[PDB]
């Protein structure tokens, strides 16, 4: 009995034998654990490559490609800082939490120019070039979908993306450090520091690079989605607003701070070590001139942030304005251009308000004022690299992959609902990818297919009946109430499939929601419990006429212009799902490449591979469904040089002196393989599940058995390398007389 | 391509002489390496030129059907045999009419193709059916289309 991969509550997988076979489960023993067993489904325990040591490139030079032999393949080349691995075309990228030393390098970038998938270790680079050399000579539009966790490390690959494709292939000229100082000038006002994450993204982001009929640049365009508007109020312990307060109130001089009324964080209520706040609002300022903000401008932005500052300040008591609260008033109407009055007026009328719908009204300004400004500086960053016309982009998709959380509110719901999106484009593409690989190669008939989740989909968006739809009615109507809401999805998708209720749960946590106050949603990755408290008042953007009116009104030119594109009622759901439906009309018209990044661990630690929770992200990035599908046919792939280097030492030297392919071809004719199972491909062997690893038992036979196959073909072997030599002649002198017959 | 399916079968062996890497593609350098290897000279106008007519993909590279179109032209029946006595005279370096183990050796190292010179003896004791020890038309010929 050789020994499998079987489940491991920490590790993922672990090292075991089969000491008993059941009609369900199987009974294993842990490795140097006499006597100990556990038991598995069938399903979960899987083959394992015999060399423990080996590491390969692309996994699907396994003998056995499963989710198993995957963990343990990039968990080996994790621990030697080997971070990029392939499937196939898809890059899985571990976070090595530490700057690995020559790969980021422009010298590496020069490297990687020009060169295939495969010619070059697996890297974010040489998905960046393929979307390059794949849009220039298809003469198609590229995207780059980057997937995973908070933390993973989609923000720092979709910026080395951006690197790469403006050091190689950009203008030399300011538009290429225009490209590259756009999204760290959006990480000031759009991330945070989170508890996952010290540079969390805190909105989605689609950032395109547009060329011309000659695959020049032109420039570039970005796409932002769900600003996190609860963080400009409230955020956990351990947790931070955005960066630009913070960078504010370090770096801002004398004068500005003054003109301003800046104080340290601690002395702002909506404000909350390792984090260069200073040296970061020095970089924002050069990111600032670079892509062209002039000081009136600058100036006009940390005005609003200030603004929204003081504002945070304002208390109150059984209502009316606290008098500790009497400067802050002041301070934020200066900075806003608003009347002292007018403003007291709005934070407690109708007509009259209690403390905490006056908190409420404050807090509604905040967001909706911090969030203008968050798409004018989104739409300021556009107009730095703008053009008229282009034939063709690569764009860069950077969003918020499924997660784990003790309480699903609206914010994942949204999450979630994008990721099924996704997910659905990217189980089409590999499919797709899939269907090519068998037609090109001569694998025959595909009959390879995945389970579509346009059910899931149509529950949340579909018009009229789905969840989206529901739950702008129940904000429409006189008194909206979140079980209102709740029962009329549970009525409406009773029957549905992918929808269940709390109560059905095999955790009691779940149980203990009322039917009325969550649902199950079952997600490509698994069933989530939303809790759908507060999900009437998260699905409404839309601030209050009299809050509106107010900074509509203002003095200042700035403020005014934030709002100069606006029952009080706007759908976030639903504005989420036209911008949604937008992005996906363009990655539809797309090739498309994936990365999949992954968090290596929860402590922000170099050399610390957490198998389970790897195991568990790998789950929930659609990676098992693509191996599901590659499994239909033929996973295992070497091509012919990779071939003769592994098995050249098991042969006479008279065959290690061929070539790679005529050495395989001579191999073949001797084992007498079968065309079924092994497909001798264009320049790789192509195996059937199971079948590379017979081949290699073969190889790793009785030596003299194998010379005599050798010798059984001698005559075959020395007429093939006659007539390679002869119709090579024949070619040569066939392509010398189509010289002539040119001239 | 409209040529014999055994015609594209040897043909597609021959292309691997030039896609050393395989690879699956060759670009003007593998065409201009392997036709000097065989004692032909173009020049890169020629080989960029010639390359022009199978390439509407533009990235200077060509795979087997389209190096199998670019060998491709308005042919006579007499110019197909001519081409095959030119082929045997690549190896006839002294035109004697037979190829020699050392006429091989030439040939077969020119293409780096890796042997020893037992193996070249051997290939010409194969090819050789009168047994005189070196190979004729005839015999190059019969083992062409082996
Ligand atoms: N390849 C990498 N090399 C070095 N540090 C990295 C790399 N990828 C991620 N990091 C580190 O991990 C942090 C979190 O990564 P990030 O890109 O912000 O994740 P995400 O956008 O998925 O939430 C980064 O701020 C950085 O410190
Ligand atoms: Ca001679
Ligand atoms: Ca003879
Ligand atoms: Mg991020």
């Amino acid at each position: 009995g050789k020994p499998v991969w079987a489940p491991h509550p920490t590790d993922g997988f672990q090292v075991g034998n089969i000491v008993d076979i059941g009609p369900d489960s199987l009974t294993i023993e842990p490795l140097n654990q006499k006597g100990k067993t556990f038991l598995a489904l069938i399903n979960q325990v899987f083959p394992a490559e015999e060399d423990s040591k080996k590491d390969v490139e692309d996994n699907c030079s396994l003998m056995y490609l499963n989710e198993a032999t995957l963990l343990h393949n990039i968990k080996v080349r994790y621990s030697k800082d080997r971070i990029y691995t392939y499937v196939a075309n898809i890059l899985i990228a571990v976070n090595p939490y530490f700057d690995i030393p020559k790969i980021y390098s422009s010298e590496t970038i020069k490297s990687y120019q020009g060169k295939s998938l495969g010619t070059m270790p697996p890297h974010v680079f040489a998905i960046a070039d393929k979307a390059f050399r794949d849009m220039k000579v298809l003469k198609l539009s590229q995207s780059i979908i980057v997937s995973g966790e908070s933390g993973a490390g989609k923000t720092e690959n979709t910026k080395f993306v951006l690197r790469y494709l403006t050091e190689s292939y950009g203008t030399g000229q300011d538009i290429d450090d225009r490209i590259v100082e756009a999204n760290p000038l959006l990480e000031a006002f759009g991330n945070a520091k989170t508890v996952r994450n010290n540079n969390s993204s805190r909105f989605g982001k689609f950032v395109e690079i547009h060329f011309n009929e000659k695959s020049s640049v032109v420039g570039g365009f970005v796409s932002h989605y769900l600003l996190e508007k609860s963080r400009i109020c409230v955020q956990g312990k351990e947790e931070r607003n955005y960066h630009i307060f913070y960078r504010l109130c370090a770096g801002a001089s004398e004068d500005i701070r003054e003109r301003l009324h800046l104080s340290s964080p601690d002395n702002f209520r909506y404000l909350n070590p390792l984090l260069d706040d200073h040296g970061d609002f020095i970089r924002m300022c050069t990111a600032m001139k670079k892509i062209g903000l002039d000081d009136e401008e600058k100036l006009d932005l940390f005005r609003v942030v200030a603004g929204v500052l003081h504002l945070g300040n304002i208390d109150f008591e059984e209502c009316n304005l606290k008098n500790k609260s009497t400067q802050a008033l002041e301070y934020c109407a200066e900075l806003l251009g608003l009347d002292q009055d007018d403003l007291r007026v709005s934070l407690t009328t109708m007509v009259p308000l209690k403390v905490e719908q006056a908190n409420n009204a404050r807090d509604a300004l905040a967001k909706t004022v911090y969030s203008h400004l968050f798409d004018h500086v989104v739409n300021r960053v556009n107009q730095c690299f703008p053009f008229e016309t282009s034939s063709y982009f690569i764009g860069v998709l950077d969003i918020a992959g499924f997660e784990y959380f003790e309480h699903n509110s609206f914010e994942q719901f949204c999450i979630n609902y994008c990721n099924e999106k996704l997910q659905q484009f990217f189980n089409e593409r590999i499919l797709k990818e899939e269907q090519e690989l068998y037609q090109k190669e001569g694998l025959g008939v595909n009959e390879v297919h995945y389970v579509d989740n346009q059910d899931c989909i149509d529950l949340i968006e579909a018009r009229l009946v789905g969840i989206l739809d529901i739950l702008d009615e129940e904000n429409r109507l006189p008194q909206p109430s979140d079980q209102h809401f709740t029962s009329a999805v549970h009525q409406k998708h009773k029957d549905h499939f992918r929808l269940s209720i709390p109560r059905k749960s095999k955790l009691a946590i779940h149980r203990n929601i009322r039917d009325d106050e969550g649902f199950i949603i079952r997600h490509f990755a698994g069933a989530v419990c939303y809790e759908t408290t507060q999900f009437v008042e998260k699905n409404n953007d839309a601030l209050h006429m009299s809050l509106e009116s107010l900074i509509c009104e203002s003095r200042d030119k700035f403020i005014r212009e934030l709002f100069e594109s606006s029952l009080s009622f706007i759908s976030v759901g639903n504005k989420f799902k036209t911008q949604l439906n937008l992005l996906l009309d363009k990655l539809r018209s797309t090739g498309a490449s994936f990365i999949r990044c992954i968090k290596p661990n929860l402590k922000m630690t170099s050399h610390h591979f957490e198998g389970a929770q790897i195991l568990s992200q790998l789950q929930c990035s659609g990676m098992v469904s693509v191996l599901d599908l590659m499994q239909g046919g033929f996973p295992s792939r070497a091509s012919f040089h990779e071939l003769y280097n592994m098995y050249k030492k098991y042969m006479p030297d008279k065959l290690a002196r061929l070539d790679p392919r005529l050495f395989c071809k001579a191999l073949f004719k001797a084992l007498g393989l079968n065309e079924i199972d092994y497909k001798f491909g264009l320049t790789k062997v192509f195996f059937r599940p199971g079948k590379f690893a017979e081949f290699d038992q073969i190889m790793k036979s009785d030596p003299d058995h194998l010379a005599e196959l050798v010798k059984r073909v001698n005559h075959w072997l020395i007429c093939s390398r006659w007539k390679k030599v002869q119709w090579c002649s024949l070619s040569v002198i066939k392509l010398k007389n189509k010289i002539k017959y040119r001239a | 391509d409209q040529l014999t399916e055994e015609q594209i079968a040897e043909f597609k062996e021959a292309f691997s002489l030039f896609d050393k890497d395989g690879d699956g593609t060759i670009t003007t350098k593998e065409l201009g390496t392997v036709m000097r290897s065989l004692g032909q000279n173009p020049t890169e106008a020629e080989l960029q030129d010639m390359i022009n007519e199978v390439d509407a993909d533009g990235n200077g590279t060509i795979d087997f059907p389209e190096f199998l179109t670019m060998m491709a032209r308005k042919m006579k029946d007499t110019d197909s045999e001519e081409e095959i006595r030119e082929a045997f005279r690549v190896f006839d370096k002294d035109g004697n009419g037979f190829i020699s183990a050392a006429e091989l050796r030439h040939v077969m190292t020119n293409l780096g193709e890796k042997l020893t010179d037992e193996e070249v003896d051997e290939m010409i004791r194969e090819s050789d059916i009168d047994g005189d020890g070196q190979v004729n038309y005839e015999e190059f010929v019969t083992m062409m289309t082996s």
